[PDB]
């Protein structure tokens, strides 16, 4: 993906 | 097969027999129990006396009647000296008697 | 082989050893001090246990023998319900 | 077949005369009340049950049983799914006895605190906080009443177990009034020449200022119930305590410390409780947490479904105890399963979560908060996996009002200026970069990565993760290279100081400088990123051949002298 | 009366049941109809009104038995180089009289202390003897009865009775850790043992080939190895057979390799 | 399952007692039926046919067909199509009777 995980 | 209780004056022997054997067996495992001889004592099926010849399917103790949940009691005598006696069975004990809810009170 | 469970009426169940050992409290109770062969019979006496309930204890012992590793379909231990309680703290007592 | 036994058919034969023996049962042994409540559970008659239960006077005998309290656990939570308040009616029978009690001696008050101990013990191990909080303070104002040494050693142990259900309950605000309360107690204590032990207390402690994300304060009181930890503690204070360390430790980023506190932890749990115990689920459930903070995910989801067997099985539905479970496991799942983009399962545990959270608590606490928070970022990553426009639009605004409700649940619990609304600002830019509104997504960047570099230091995992996530936005979005090769470079600066080489957090940072450069030139640096990124991709599938964390654990490693010695020795 | 929870003091019920308790452990008569007795007795304590007494009474049962431990303790060190036969008597009575109480306490034991650190009360009463009486003779019993074997295998008479059960009592205790069943054994007891036949067998290993050559020395290793299978079988316990019967030959076969080859 | 328990206990006892209890046990049965407990109902109708089983009197073969009629319903209703061709021989046994 463009971003990485979420927090 | 079929169980029995063999209550005298306060004892009562828990015993299992064959449906097929007769009583004169009945009155001879009592030997190793009260050491007693099968010929000074007499069985009771509710004031009936239970001779020897007669077998414990002819007089009464089906394997219906005397299932290990609930035996079927025998009553017994041990001739006293010459005589025999009564049948002095005593029962066991009234259990407290639940009042019924649906009782009006 | 015979065992005689006398109960606090004075009752004398005679019932055959191998069925009082079902329970363990019977079991502890004829070991020990209590395994002294007396008579022929080892009395056993039950002085909190009833005989209206003693009765139904020795009944359910030639009970489970008689149908233990039973293949058809076993049927329940008929227990009164004006029995249930005192032969309930008499389950646990016995430990059977 | 088997016979079944007297003791059985006898509680059978008692249970169906039910009616006509339901005063006669009160009067039984207390191993025997129980097994016929637990008949009346296994009949289904669970409504005559949680009348038995309601009252105190029952409920205390039953509490008496400590063999079989995984199936009271069980049989609470039924008749709290049931409907039935059992227990807010036990806890307003135990604060009613305690008012008509205050006016006696010493010895009737004894007995009712530690009736009291063991009902709240069960209230807070059942998950009903809001519940025991209530017992707990009742207790607390019976060992207020009068001033001795006794009384002042129960009210330790009162407001050490008060501080436990303010803390779960998400009271954070009432919980620095409780430890002063403690520590007012034991200066009293102390005082008179006796000294209590502080381990269990500041453990407490430690979990509520890491749940207000006040890591370092959390680390210095992790420090100081670790100074605390003697050989003759209860086996559960040391486990909390040995909990709440290494999770003060991981959020320390201190992990070298963290895996052999944690691991001591699960040892223990599972040595002297059980596979099956909800402590030693809740021992799982912060390891799950070591293991997710350590870059170590795939083997996580094994914890937390492991976490979450043993609490559907201990409760079962409807408990918080299960809802933290589905929340974390969700996340977990979330967090795992992120770049396969199968989030069937994630979503599957996280509606749970929700649906177990609304229902017993209130729209207003903060647990509502963390589970709308995995659901909402489960929802966007299938928003943008699927085709559909219109479900493309209608999942990103059902994750924008859950992120909108946590942030403001976070903001009115915590404040403006804490980690965890940060981590809901950068959820929030998140959310925006995916939902096409840029303009706010820089803005909640913005915010989040000041809010977190303002508190967390400079070089953290949480602000280089907030970085990254601002730098993916700069870079595929805004087309910003500039700000987005410079936070790319301090994200893997981040990542490496911390993680190493092989971080898989790296990827969505070398992938960003690869399309960073083709975008502007420099194909040698295309080259050599690119050649970087196969490093990486190697050392991963090198570092890829992982086991099983619970075996990972073993048996009789270390003892639980030497492990404090070490975190000791180790500052 | 029933078996129903009833309110009863401790003190006449606890008299009551310590004068058959200690009429058990010293394995004195008591009356069957006492025994039977007693076992209401502790199911009234056990189920007791308001509260259980079954701590009280597992706590006055453990002071019992710090008691009368330590009283049989004080006892043998009253009796010097008599300890191992008095012991081996105290220990048989002991262990008679612990199976003898678990078969008493068993309504405590399933209802109470299985249900809640805690011990049995007739794996309570081993540990007992085992911390009172064994490890506070973990030195002076080992030597006599460490002696004893050795003056055995120098052709004395030892009493199989008494060697064998002293040796006995030892994995006797491990009945309820099933973890390490023989731990206590190969620790106090095998670990001096081994390193004594080890001294035994070097010692006169010597003078063996002092005046033997090696046709008579051959027959030496098959002379007293099948003496010392014997004690193994004799004054052993059954699964220490293998790790003595080649501990000897290290000693005997394996230090002489270089001498039997050539 | 309280109807079977304390239908079990007063198998031996006298006909009034039995047909009180068989009464009983038809207007349960007849309201799991109608209700939809099938699974449930079919233990009060087999702990009725089992009083019927007893006596090899004249009312009791009536009761014991009414029994098993009701079986049916019970059994079709609850999916248990192997069950159904034994009940309704058994029926038909009891109509040769």
């Amino acid at each position: 993906q463009k971003r990485a995980s979420g927090q | 097969d079929v169980f029995l209780m063999i209550r005298r004056h306060k004892t009562t022997i828990f015993t299992d027999a064959k449906e097929s054997s007769t009583v004169f067996e009945l009155k001879r495992i009592v030997e190793g129990i009260l050491k007693r001889p099968p010929d000074e004592q007499r069985l009771y099926k509710d004031d009936q006396l239970l001779d020897d010849g007669k077998t414990l399917g002819e007089c009464g103790f089906t394997s219906q009647t005397a299932r290990p949940q609930a035996p079927a009691t025998v009553g017994l005598a041990f001739r006293a000296d010459d005589t025999f006696e009564a049948l002095c069975i005593e029962p066991f004990s009234s259990p407290p008697e639940l009042p019924d809810v649906m009782k009006p009170q | 082989m015979y065992v005689k469970l006398i109960s606090s009426d004075g009752h004398e169940f005679i019932v055959k050893r191998e069925h009082a050992l079902t329970s363990g409290t019977i079991k502890a109770m004829l070991s020990g001090p209590g395994q002294f062969a007396e008579n022929e019979t080892n009395e056993v006496n039950f002085r909190e246990i009833p005989s209206h309930v003693l009765s139904k204890v020795c009944m359910y012992f030639t009970y489970k023998v008689r149908y233990t590793n039973s293949s058809t379909e076993i049927p329940e231990f008929p227990i009164a319900p004006e029995i249930a309680l005192e032969l309930l703290m008499a389950a646990n007592f016995l430990d059977c | 077949w088997i016979p079944e036994t007297l003791y059985n058919t006898a509680i059978s034969a008692v249970v169906d005369n039910y009616i006509r023996s339901r005063r006669d049962i009160r009067s039984l042994p207390e191993n025997i009340q129980f097994d016929v409540y637990y008949k009346l559970y296994q009949q289904g008659r669970l409504c005559q049950l949680g009348s038995e239960f309601c009252e105190l006077e029952v409920f205390a005998k039953v509490l008496r049983a400590l063999d079989k309290r995984h199936l009271l656990h069980h049989c609470f939570q039924a008749l709290m799914d049931h409907g039935v308040k059992v227990a807010s009616v036990l806890a307003y029978s135990f604060s009613r006895r305690c008012s008509y009690i205050a006016e006696s001696d010493a010895a009737v008050k004894e007995k009712a605190i530690q009736v009291g101990f063991v009902l709240g013990g069960f209230l807070s191990d059942a998950g009903w906080y809001s519940d025991a909080e209530k017992v707990f303070l009742s207790c607390l104002q019976l060992c207020t009443l009068h001033d001795e040494m006794l009384h002042w050693f129960r009210a330790v142990e009162c407001c050490v177990r008060l501080l436990h259900v303010r803390n779960g309950n998400c009271k954070y605000h009432l919980g620095e009034e409780t430890f002063k309360l403690a520590q007012t107690y034991m200066d009293k204590l102390s005082k008179h020449g006796q000294q209590a032990n502080k381990a269990a207390l500041y453990g407490e402690l430690c979990a509520l200022l890491f749940a207000k994300s006040h890591y370092d304060e959390a680390y210095k009181w992790c420090i100081e119930a670790m100074k605390e930890i003697t050989a003759g503690l209860p086996v559960k204070v040391v486990v909390d305590v040995l909990r709440q360390a290494s999770k003060a430790c991981v959020v320390k980023r201190e992990f070298k410390k963290a895996e052999q506190l944690i691991k001591h932890a699960v040892y223990l749990a599972r040595d002297h409780f059980g596979s099956k115990h909800p402590k030693y689920s809740d021992t799982l459930l912060d390891y799950g947490f070591y293991l997710l903070n350590v870059d170590n995910i795939c083997q996580s989801v094994a914890i937390y479904q492991a976490a979450l067997d043993i609490r559907q099985s201990v409760f079962g539905g409807k408990n918080i105890h299960v809802a933290t479970a589905h929340e974390d496991l969700a996340y977990s799942s979330y967090v795992h399963q992120y770049s396969s983009g199968k989030f069937d399962n994630a979503l599957f545990h996280a509606e749970r979560a929700i649906g177990i959270i609304t229902h017993i608590l209130p729209e207003d606490h903060l647990l509502l908060a963390s589970s709308k928070r995995v659901k909402a970022l489960i929802l966007e990553e299938i928003a943008i996996d699927c085709h559909n426009k219109e479900t493309e639009q209608r999942l990103l605004q059902e994750a924008h009002d859950l992120h909108l409700s946590s942030l403001q649940l976070a903001k009115k619990a915590f404040g403006e200026f804490n980690v965890q609304t940060a981590k809901h600002y950068g959820n929030l830019g998140r959310l925006y970069q995916s939902m096409r509104k840029f303009k706010e997504a820089e803005e909640m960047h913005i915010k989040a990565i000041q809010i977190k570099e303002q508190l967390l230091g400079q070089e953290d995992y949480e602000v280089a993760l907030s970085v990254g996530h601002l730098a993916s936005l700069y870079n595929y979005d805004m087309n910003q290279y500039e700000n987005a090769e410079k936070l790319y470079l301090r994200s893997i600066a981040i990542g490496k100081k911390l993680f190493g080489e092989g971080y898989s957090g790296l990827e969505y940072d070398y992938r960003g400088l690869i399309k960073l450069y083709n975008s502007i030139g420099n194909y040698e640096k295309v080259f050599e990123y690119h050649n970087v990124l196969s490093n990486w991709n190697r050392l991963r599938d090198r570092q890829y051949s992982v086991t099983d964390a619970l075996e990972d654990v073993s048996t009789s490693p270390q003892s639980t002298e030497e492990v404090v010695q070490s975190f000791l020795i180790s500052q | 009366t029933s078996l129903k929870p009833r309110v009863v003091d401790f003190d006449e019920t606890w008299n009551k049941l310590l004068t058959t308790i200690k009429a058990v452990v010293m394995l004195e008569y008591v009356e069957r109809a006492t025994w039977n007795d007693r076992f209401s007795d502790i199911y009234a304590l056990c189920v007791a009104y308001p509260e259980p007494l079954g701590e009280r009474l597992y706590t006055e049962t453990k002071i019992f038995l710090e008691n009368h431990v330590r009283h049989l303790h004080k006892r043998v060190l009253e009796s010097e180089e008599q300890v191992l036969v008095m012991y081996h008597r105290y220990w048989e009575e002991y262990s008679k009289g612990a199976d003898y109480m678990d078969c008493l306490y068993r309504y405590l034991n399933t209802q109470f202390i299985k249900k809640n650190p805690l011990m049995e009360i007739g794996e309570l009463a081993l540990d007992m003897w085992r911390k009172l009486m064994v490890e506070p003779l973990q030195a002076i019993l080992i030597r006599m009865l460490l002696r004893e074997i050795k003056n055995d295998r120098g052709g004395e008479d030892p009493n199989q009775k008494v060697i064998h059960g002293v040796i006995n009592s030892f994995v006797h205790v491990e009945q309820y850790k099933k973890k390490f069943p023989l731990k206590f054994y190969q620790e106090i007891f095998e670990s001096p043992f081994l390193t004594e036949t080890g001294e035994y067998y070097k010692q006169e290993a010597s003078n063996l080939l002092q005046e033997s050559n090696c046709s008579q020395y051959m027959e030496k290793v098959l002379g007293r190895l099948k003496d010392e299978e014997i004690r193994c079988r004799k004054y052993l316990h059954p699964s220490s057979y293998t790790k003595v019967i080649h501990e000897c030959q290290q000693r005997m076969v394996a230090d002489h390799l270089q001498f039997l080859h050539a």
